[PDB]
């Protein structure tokens, strides 16, 4: 359920994914770049190529179904919730700076399995932010939710083990 | 061309002094082969 | 005009921000809302002559 295949910039860090509507440009997410790869959710570009200062970014692996995708190389965060401590998202939030919010993960209970979980309700145009652990690293994404019926949003923590390195 | 770009916005860090909120509920879901989340299981 | 022009915009449960446009019979015209990315309905075009094309 995935789908593979002038350079960017890939400065390290937190971006905001921009489009142009016919009335003006805007902020339709947000994704990080790590160690020269772009990440973010499926749903922000739909695979699309992105500019990335003087160069373009060319999508290198995405899944529909796990809502993924990254840029210029495989998917190199992996790190992962450990179920205990709380968390923080680094809320890329539309015409707002950059601010960082504290959380105590919920979970998703799933007949695979569990997936962390955060009660975060931010404004449209957030996709893609970014949730680190203590230690500052990215341990998944914000924006692939649900809607609950008391008006509650709820984000699932997305992430995906490392592309590069062997599983077992 | 393309009709997206990115621009760098900040470094992936921590703050200390970041605001605590949202709670930790457990809620049973399904993830449909659209990439969404459905409630109830 | 197709019935799916008088359905209600939907934004959907994911947080991206897509601008599309949906029409609005009581405006007779088409307008923009949100689109968050996923669970589009069919009342979401991604221009106003689009919209106005299939529902004007």
């Amino acid at each position: 359920g995935g789908v593979l295949w002038k350079k960017g910039d890939t400065t390290t860090g937190v971006y905001r994914i921009m489009t142009r509507g016919l009335l003006g440009s805007y902020q339709a997410g947000a994704g990080v770049m790590v160690e020269g790869v772009f990440h973010t959710l499926w749903h922000t570009t739909k695979g699309a190529a992105l500019m990335s200062g003087e160069g373009r970014l060319d999508p290198y692996w995405g899944s529909v179904k796990e809502d993924r995708l990254c840029y210029g190389g495989p998917w190199q965060l992996q790190h992962k919730w450990n179920g205990q401590d709380e968390v923080q998202m680094i809320v890329v939030e539309p015409g707002r700076n950059v601010k960082n919010v504290q959380t105590k993960p919920g979970v998703f209970k799933t007949p695979e399995g569990e997936i962390g979980a955060v009660t975060l309700d931010f404004p449209t145009g957030t996709s893609g932010s970014p949730i680190v652990d203590k230690n500052g690293d990215v341990i998944g994404l914000y924006g692939n939710g649900v809607i609950m019926p008391n008006g509650s949003y709820i984000s699932a923590i997305v992430q995906g083990e490392r592309m590069d390195e062997p599983i077992p | 061309s393309t009709d997206m770009w990115i621009e760098r916005t900040a470094d992936i860090s921590w703050e200390s002094d970041a605001e605590i909120t949202g709670s930790s509920e457990r809620v049973d879901v399904r993830l449909d082969d659209d990439g969404n989340f459905q409630l109830m299981n | 005009r197709p019935d799916f022009c008088l359905e209600p915009p939907y934004t959907g449960p994911c947080k991206a921000r897509i601008i599309r446009y949906f029409y609005n019979a009581k405006a007779g015209l088409c307008q923009t809302f949100v689109y968050g990315g996923c669970r589009a309905k069919r009342n979401n075009f991604k221009s106003a002559e689009d919209c106005m094309r299939t529902c004007g």
